């Protein structure tokens, strides 16, 4: 890309989501909608081979049939109340219908199948953009109408994606298909609490993407696209292990970690709200995330893999990669729990 | 407190800009001051426990363990000079932040005044002791036996968190002391039923139970001298510590929930007793032995008495010294020979004369010898049993034979026979492992001596 | 419509066995055919012959687990007086998984599956005596 | 006891559940004929679920 | 884990780009002329074209 | 109005259906994403037309402009799909399985 | 202000630095065939910079204090071995090529970095091209493995495909008996050792895989040695070789900038060199792996930072 393509496709790209927070109109939001999924897809398919194609079109079709959905929601609400707002007179299955088309969008069991794969065709960098800035346009939609969201059907999402994800985090040796999944799970949690308190969805997105966003800076330090080639940050870059393992252990929700804090405080407002059975059955089930992240860390910096003779060359060179952020939000993202209630 | 838990922080400062050859020095020597600055918590001259904030707090209960916590360190850092002896400097000091930051965690734990601080605290133990145990085991299953560590108490743990959170929210607070003087009956539904075991399960893992042992001998096996250290002295005694605060919001439930636990905990004892006859490895006969003794700690505490509350935490400490010390003397003859088989060295006696009356004095402790705290603890926990129920007395007196026959199993295997003259590498004890054996052993002495201070909250 | 699910509320537990049974076994067949319906659309069966056996199969294992359920619960509920135990629905459970197992021929999924289905009916018992509620309203 | 049954029956058993249940889970074609299968499916059963809560 | 169904997958290439098959290229064939107003009515010009 | 309505309705249920079971061409699917915009943009000058609401009435012009770049997008995409394996069918795109 | 989009948007065009004699010119041959003369002279006429062939040792003497370090960091491996045992058991066969590739990829790298910063051209000895030619006269006599052929393969497709071909290459054709007869006369002890085989098999390669694979997309120049002799005849054809051929005219600005944004991290160009392929003939193991990189990073300029080492003069550096 040259800079005029860079610059038009990055500002659409920042656009579409800004476009969609500030709108009161909801056809203007699926405006800001359409903007991101336009102009994403271009640096999806940027490096242009097979996987990438492939990744594009999955994408493609996935979310415009979500953005058509949701589009017929609205369309049908305009034709109810003559608003283009959702009021609390709106009908229950336009809602529930505007529901699953968000959550398509975003990437929520059992609509979940596309995002580990377009996660997996595409470089780390627009994996970031696709699991971080791509998740608050769809959410801002939903926080806005969250008196109006159905409880049962929020719930059976939540929990089928907690599950979902701790299940297929489990069986990836791809770096980026375990961020996918983790994704998933992190989606899960943010939703089964948007009914009840919105604030707490904003608290975990805000530590989701904190967490996520120095988790893929480090793969792209060394484009570690497998366990086996972090394996080797020993050697390559062996001052990212302490970093690494904590921002791990920190997504897993190990207490003493700011990772904690969105678990924790979640499942008091469920428990508040009397929602003991999910709110145990997904504390419970987000411990597979735990092990497929200790199992990480086993193979990065509490081990040893075997290197590889050409690795020396690797040593004698000098490195500029890491930027100035990567340090300010890895220990954000770790030692901040002392600090909880100015989160919350 | 804060006059206790500042100086453990600054020692990692202190470890981290001391130079190399210093370091281990540097470390050892403010470890030893901070353990005898912790002995202020004893002036206690009336019945008021100390509160020094609303976040740190003190009791009869408290007191010895916070002790028992600030004077280990030292210990574990000497124990932990000759097997870091190869590694690099940064090592080295990461293996001395890990101690100390479990350290700093157990401490602030064992003050902690509110129950989902404790909580925090008692769940961040775990990273400092996975690391510990994976990154510096010499197996390669200690990467198996730290996952069935870590998950082994998480699965128990997150119930204990929904429990905390529920009651948090039907009271309105989780401090223990408002908890304990606005307690109420709690009526026998399910759902307190329920409550019951969610509050009690993690603390039960902890222990361990009988049932949910298993990954305790893993962790003692593949675990380095210091895990296996801090493991035994303390990281089991976080769950008794925890179900004696916990359980004075669960009445009147335990008097029929108690049983089935009960009844794991006094045959459990037995069939781990006798597993230490045939343990092949000594630090699986180690932990086998431990096992067996906190099924005490668990019967006592869970029948609720004046008597078994107090010989609960008597027996806490005495375990908690003598386990250490047993693991000392184990790992003396391990980082000589580099096999944990039993019946490999044999006759060691008559090479260590002086280390064969540390592992005298280690088994007499092991077994029970009045006037031992050892003997103090399982004594008022026997008689507690006894007018619990009086055929328990059957099962003490078949644990106490065993106890006594796989103790000595131990010495006469070990330290008596014929020497193992083919081990040409015995060479003669350090200065410093014959230190770690008298400083584990001289505060059993002196405890020994004065019983008064490792009395519970009830007597 | 599906008040038909809700009837297994009306008499008190041990009584009504012909249709609770045919109530357990209706929800059994319905969670049958929506796994047999992923099953068959995620990992396409070879021909539409196998897709249809294959739909047989899941609906009917499902099926006959929730009639053993149903069956065993209100059996157990009858013979001992207790009415509103949670035990019956432990022994229901079991009896599910039992099914489960044995018309998949594995030991270790028949035991598996008596102790999973058991706690969770006796859960689902315990709920409904209790008052807890799965999927509450916002109330804050 | 503790060599056999209580490692088949707790840890051993929870671990093969969980490995089983990934396997049956992450074994996907990677065809979105089939995913939008399933989509369909998903919004099939909201349907039928609103209907009969009405 | 490995599956029975999964035993035929290979892991993915190091760099995105796959090694895949040479792909044919079909060139429409035309038959200009004979019977063409500009073949001069005897000449068959057979032509590859793409497009 | 209601006959008219519900016809488009359903009319937008089955553009929907053809969407979701896909049939070995991505160009038939692209079509049917595009009878689904049809179907939305009469829906929305109906319900304009029907309410005088003429305020309403940029709308649905929007809705065709964004409904079009997305065609153009989706054709992009078809066509470098047809680069890398010589046809439109999607049982190629199947890569990232593993 | 190092390069990026910025320098590239503010100016710092490649082709407005490119001029007649920006070419990059590949000298290619058997083992003593005049190749470091003609590259030499080549360079020195026509004003590009001359890239001795990149060794075991290239790395070493371009990074860090410029002195060559130990074997054990520089890639345990040697060709004086490997002449005394080409069929070894630990494998210093594959170890020496595979180092060899990367250090040759590394060095085409900082030609082309020059190159394209510059605009001056730059005269190689042989390059990641024709780098294969060894390896398949091991493999040939089987001093290697299918599998290690396999492993070299997939790097070089890993690694080959992102830089531009040479401009043009020069082949000097000297026969394996003068190769034979030259080897001799130099003296090499362990040199001398090769057999004529090896040497056949290494024209075989560049006379069947190279040459043919290099005429379509570079300009390529055959010569005797009667021709490689006088240099100034060799010079005398590159001035009026017309380049209208290869991937170079198909580059512009946005193209130039990308290949340097890659040639310049000198990190991401050996990126895939170390793939994760536990070939036993390059897998080191933790232990010994930690051991030389902890030696190495205790080396003078090499603890932290190239301006951050206080022990060999740097300075200020509690205000960088
Ligand atoms: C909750 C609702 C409220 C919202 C609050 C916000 C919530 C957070 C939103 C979500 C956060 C995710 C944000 C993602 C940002 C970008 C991610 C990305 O793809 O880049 C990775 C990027 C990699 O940078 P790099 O390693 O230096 O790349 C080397 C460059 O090529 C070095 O060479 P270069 O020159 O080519 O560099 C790139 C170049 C390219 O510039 C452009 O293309 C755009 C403008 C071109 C103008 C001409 O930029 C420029 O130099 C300026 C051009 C003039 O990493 C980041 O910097 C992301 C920082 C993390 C931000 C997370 C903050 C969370 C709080
Ligand atoms: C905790 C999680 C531990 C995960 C395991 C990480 C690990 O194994 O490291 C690699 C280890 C291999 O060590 P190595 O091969 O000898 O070289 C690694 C060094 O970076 C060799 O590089 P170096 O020797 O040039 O630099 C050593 C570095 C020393 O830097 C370190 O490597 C240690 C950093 C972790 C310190 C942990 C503090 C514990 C906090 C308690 C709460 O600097 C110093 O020696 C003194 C600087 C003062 C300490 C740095 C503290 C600043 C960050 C504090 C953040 C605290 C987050 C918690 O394995
Ligand atoms: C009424 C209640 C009465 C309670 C009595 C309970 C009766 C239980 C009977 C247990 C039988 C133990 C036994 O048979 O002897 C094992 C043991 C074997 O000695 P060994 O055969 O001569 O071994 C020689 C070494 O291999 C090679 O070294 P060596 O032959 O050249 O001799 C050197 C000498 C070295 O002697 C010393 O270094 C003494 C240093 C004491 C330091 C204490 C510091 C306290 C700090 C306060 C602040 O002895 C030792 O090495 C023993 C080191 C351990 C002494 C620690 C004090 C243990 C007191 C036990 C209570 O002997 C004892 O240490 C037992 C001590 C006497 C038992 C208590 C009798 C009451 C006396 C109170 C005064
Ligand atoms: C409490 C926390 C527990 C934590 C676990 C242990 C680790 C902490 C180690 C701390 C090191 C310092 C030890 C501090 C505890 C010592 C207790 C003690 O010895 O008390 C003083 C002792 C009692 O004497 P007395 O005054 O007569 O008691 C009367 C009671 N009615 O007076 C003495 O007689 C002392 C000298 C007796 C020597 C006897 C030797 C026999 C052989
Ligand atoms: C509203 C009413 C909700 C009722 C919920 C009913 C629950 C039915 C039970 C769940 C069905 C799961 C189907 C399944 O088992 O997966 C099949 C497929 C694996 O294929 P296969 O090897 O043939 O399965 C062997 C089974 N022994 O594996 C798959 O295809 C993965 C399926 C993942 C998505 C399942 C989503 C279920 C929850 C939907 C919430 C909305
Ligand atoms: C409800 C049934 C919908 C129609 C079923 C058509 C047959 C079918 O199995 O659906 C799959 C079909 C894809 O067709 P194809 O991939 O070529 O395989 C044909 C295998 N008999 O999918 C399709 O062809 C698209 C079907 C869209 C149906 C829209 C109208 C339904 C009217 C009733
Ligand atoms: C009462 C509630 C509390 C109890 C909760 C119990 C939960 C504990 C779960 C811990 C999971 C342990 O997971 C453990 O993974 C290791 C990998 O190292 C597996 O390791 C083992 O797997 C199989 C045997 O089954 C062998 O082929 C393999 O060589 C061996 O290492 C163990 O079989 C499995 O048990
Ligand atoms: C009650 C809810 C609690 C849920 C969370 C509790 C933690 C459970 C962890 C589940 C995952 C354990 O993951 C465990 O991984 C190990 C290897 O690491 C697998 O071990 C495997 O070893 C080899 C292959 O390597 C196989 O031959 C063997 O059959 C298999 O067991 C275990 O089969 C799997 O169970
Ligand atoms: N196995 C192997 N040996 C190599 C490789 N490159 C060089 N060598 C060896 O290194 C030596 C280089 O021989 P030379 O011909 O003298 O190289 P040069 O001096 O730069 O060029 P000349 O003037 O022609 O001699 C030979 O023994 C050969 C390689 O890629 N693989």
């Amino acid at each position: 890309m040259n800079p005029i393509t860079l610059a038009i496709i990055y500002f659409t790209i920042f656009l579409g989501p800004v476009i969609t927070m500030s709108s009161t109109n909801l056809m203007l939001m699926w405006v800001g909608l359409e903007f991101s999924l336009l102009a994403i897809i271009p640096m999806l398919i940027n490096k242009k081979n097979p996987r990438s194609t492939e990744a594009a079109t999955k994408y493609f079709v996935t979310q415009a049939t979500a953005s058509m959905i949701i589009l017929l929601a609205i369309v049908l609400n305009y034709k109810q109340l003559g608003t283009w707002m959702f009021q609390q007179q709106t009908n229950g299955l336009i809602l529930n219908m505007t529901l699953m088309a968000l959550s398509m969008k975003l990437g929520l069991a059992p609509f979940h199948f596309w995002l580990p794969e377009v996660t997996q065709g595409i470089p780390l960098h627009m994996g970031l953009i696709l699991l971080t800035w791509q998740k608050i346009a769809p959410l801002s939609i939903l926080i806005q109408i969250y008196p109006l969201l159905n409880s049962t059907i929020i719930l059976m999402l939540a929990i089928t994606s907690i599950f979902m994800g701790a299940w297929g985090g489990l069986n990836q040796t791809q770096m980026r298909k375990i961020m996918a999944y983790s994704s998933i799970a992190h989606m899960g949690w943010m939703l089964a609490i948007l009914p009840y308190n919105p604030s707490l969805t904003l608290l975990n997105l805000m530590i989701y993407i904190i967490l996520t966003a120095p988790m893929f800076m480090a793969l792209m330090l060394n484009n570690s696209m497998t366990i086996n080639s972090i394996s080797l940050l020993w050697n390559k870059t062996p001052a990212m292990l302490t970093m690494i393992s904590l921002m791990l252990l920190s997504l897993g929700g190990l207490p003493p970690l700011t990772g904690f804090l969105p678990k924790w405080i979640i499942i008091t407002e469920l428990m508040k709200n009397n929602c003991l059975i999910m709110a145990t059955l997904m504390a419970m089930m987000a411990l597979l995330n735990l092990f497929f992240y200790t199992r990480l860390i086993y193979s990065t910096s509490l081990t040893m893999f075997p290197t590889n003779n050409n690795s020396k060359m690797m040593t004698h060179q000098t490195k500029t990669k890491p930027n100035l952020m990567f340090s300010t939000l890895a220990i954000m993202s770790t030692m901040t729990l002392p600090l909880a209630p100015q989160l919350i | 407190m804060l006059k206790i838990i500042l100086p453990s922080l600054m020692l990692l400062p202190l470890t981290w800009l001391s130079s190399p050859k210093k370091t281990w020095t540097n470390v050892t020597s403010y470890s030893f001051l901070i353990s005898l600055t912790s002995l202020t918590l004893l002036w206690q001259t009336d019945e008021n426990y100390k509160n020094f904030s609303n976040m740190f707090s003190s009791d009869p209960l408290s007191t010895p363990l916070i002790i028992l916590t600030a004077w280990l360190l030292p210990l574990m850092l000497m124990a932990s000079q000759n097997h870091l002896k190869k590694d690099n400097n940064v090592l080295q000091k990461l293996y001395i932040s890990m101690l100390i930051s479990l350290q700093i965690l157990l401490i602030m734990t064992f003050s902690a005044t509110e129950l989902i601080m404790f909580y925090i605290l008692f769940e961040a133990t775990l990273i400092p002791t996975l690391i510990i145990i994976t990154r510096w085991g010499n197996q390669t299953e200690r990467l198996n036996a730290g996952i069935y560590f870590l998950f082994y108490t998480l699965i128990g743990s997150i119930p204990l968190l929904i429990a905390l959170i529920l009651i948090q929210n039907h009271v309105g607070t989780l401090n223990l002391m408002i908890l304990s003087f606005t307690t109420h009956t709690l009526d026998a539904s399910w759902s307190n039923n329920l409550l019951w075991l969610a509050c009690m399960m993690a603390f039960l893992i902890k222990m361990p139970l009988y049932g949910v042992h298993l990954w305790l001998p893993k962790a003692h096996v593949e675990a380095p001298i210091a895990g296996s250290m801090i493991l035994a002295a303390i990281l089991l005694k976080l769950g008794s510590y925890g179900m004696i605060r916990i359980s004075i919001i669960l009445d009147p439930l335990t008097k029929y929930m108690a049983y089935p636990f009960i009844l794991l905990s006094l045959w459990g004892m037995i069939m781990t007793s006798s597993i230490c006859l045939r343990q092949t490895d000594l630090k699986s006969l180690i932990a086998y032995s431990s096992v067996s003794h906190m099924a005490l700690v668990i019967a006592s505490i869970m029948i609720q008495t004046p008597w078994s509350f107090m010989g609960a935490t008597m027996l806490m400490i005495a375990h908690g010294l003598t386990s250490s010390l047993l693991f000392c003397l184990a790992n003396s003859n391990y980082e000589r020979i580099h096999s944990r088989t039993m019946i490999m060295a044999r006759g060691l006696q008559m090479v260590f004369p002086l280390m064969a009356t540390w592992w005298l004095m280690a088994s007499l402790a092991n077994l029970a010898l009045p006037p031992s705290i050892n003997l103090m603890g399982e004594l008022f926990i026997t008689m507690s049993l006894f007018s619990w129920s009086n055929f328990t007395i059957i099962l003490m007196g078949i644990n106490i034979i065993i106890t006594g026959m796989y103790s000595m199993y131990m010495i006469i295997t070990t330290q008596r026979g014929k020497l193992t003259n083919h081990m040409i590498n015995l060479q003669p004890s350090h200065t410093r492992e014959l230190t770690l054996m008298a400083l584990h052993m001289i505060p059993l002495i002196l405890l020994t001596t004065s019983p008064k201070l490792i009395t519970g909250l009830t007597m | 419509v599906k008040r038909f699910f809700e009837s297994y509320h009306e008499v008190p537990d041990g009584t009504q066995c012909h249709r609770k049974t045919y109530i357990t076994t209706a929800l059994g067949g319905i969670c049958g055919i929506i796994g047999s319906a992923y099953s068959v659309s995620l990992n396409p069966a070879d021909s539409t012959l196998e897709a249809v056996a294959r739909v047989g199969r899941y609906t009917f294992t499902a099926a006959a687990i929730g009639a053993m359920f149903g069956l065993t619960t209100c059996v157990s509920a009858q013979v001992r007086e207790k009415p509103d135990d949670p035990l019956n629905y432990f022994i229901g459970g079991c009896a599910g998984g039992l099914t489960l197992g044995a018309r998949t021929h594995s030991y270790g999924t028949a035991a598996m599956g008596c102790v999973y289905m058991g706690t969770a009916a006796a859960l689902f018992k315990i709920g409904k005596l209790e008052g807890w509620e799965l999927f509450p309203t916002p109330k804050v | 006891l503790d060599l056999i049954w209580l490692e088949k029956t707790i840890p051993k058993s929870t671990s093969t559940l969980h490995t089983n249940m990934t396997t049956l889970t992450t074994n996907q074609k990677g065809l979105i004929k089939l995913y939008f299968m399933s989509f369909l499916i998903n919004i099939i059963l909201i349907i039928i679920l609103y209907s009969i809560n009405l | 884990y490995p599956s029975k169904e999964t035993a035929h997958w290979k892991p993915p290439p190091w760099n995105d780009v796959d090694i895949l098959k040479e792909k044919a290229v079909t060139n429409m064939t035309l038959n200009f002329g004979p019977q063409h107003p500009a073949a001069h009515g005897v000449l068959r010009l057979v032509l590859e074209l793409s497009g | 109005m209601p006959s008219t309505f519900f016809n488009l309705t359903m009319a937008f249920s089955l553009s929907l259906l053809g969407t979701l079971m896909f049939r070995s061409h991505l160009m038939s699917t692209l079509l049917c994403l595009e009878g689904m915009v049809l179907s939305l943009f009469i829906m929305t000058s109906v319900t304009s037309l029907n309410s005088n609401s003429m305020s309403s009435m940029p709308i649905p012009i929007t809705i065709l402009v964004f409904a079009a770049c997305e065609a153009a997008v989706g054709l992009a995409l078809l066509v470098k799909v047809s680069n890398t394996y010589g046809t439109d069918y999607v049982q190629n795109l199947n890569l990232l399985q593993c | 202000l190092r390069y990026g989009l910025l320098a590239a948007i503010l100016g710092d065009k490649t082709t407005k630095k490119l001029h007649e004699y920006s070419r990059v010119i590949t000298v290619d041959g058997n083992i003593c065939s005049g190749k470091n003369k003609l590259a030499k002279e080549i360079a020195q006429q026509l004003g590009m910079k001359h890239y001795p062939e990149a060794g075991i040792q290239y790395s070493s003497t371009t990074t860090g204090d410029g002195r060559p370090l130990d074997i054990e960091f520089s890639g345990s491996c040697s060709l004086e071995k490997f002449y005394d045992d080409p069929k070894s058991n630990d494998g210093n066969s594959y170890r020496l090529q595979s180092w060899l590739y990367a250090s040759r990829l590394l060095q085409y790298a900082d030609a082309l970095e020059h190159l394209l910063s510059t605009g001056q051209g730059v005269v190689l000895e042989r390059s990641i091209y024709s780098d294969f030619v060894f390896l398949e006269a091991m493999y040939n006599q089987g001093y290697i493995r299918k599998q290690c052929v396999d492993h070299y393969n997939e790097i070089k497709r890993l690694t080959l495909p992102e830089y531009l071909p040479p401009h043009a290459v020069i082949y000097i054709d000297v026969p394996v008996p003068e190769v034979q007869s030259r080897i001799q006369k130099k003296g090499d002890p362990h040199e001398m050792k090769v057999t004529s085989a090896y040497l056949q098999d290494i024209e075989n390669a560049y006379k069947k895989t190279f040459l043919p694979k290099m005429s379509e997309m570079c300009e390529v120049l055959v010569y005797d040695s009667w021709e490689a002799e006088d240099p100034t005849k060799v010079v005398e054809d590159i001035e009026y070789l017309k380049y209208n051929k290869g991937p170079w005219l198909k580059q512009d600005d946005w193209t130039f900038h990308y290949l340097r944004m890659l040639v310049q991290d000198k990190t991401e160009v050996l990126n895939y060199t170390t793939i994760p392929v536990y070939l036993p003939e390059i897998t080191i193991g933790a232990h010994q792996g930690s051991r030389i990189y902890n030696s190495f990073r205790e080396l003078p300029g090499r603890k932290y930072a190239p301006g951050y080492n206080a022990e060999v003069g740097d300075k200020w550096i509690w205000l960088k």
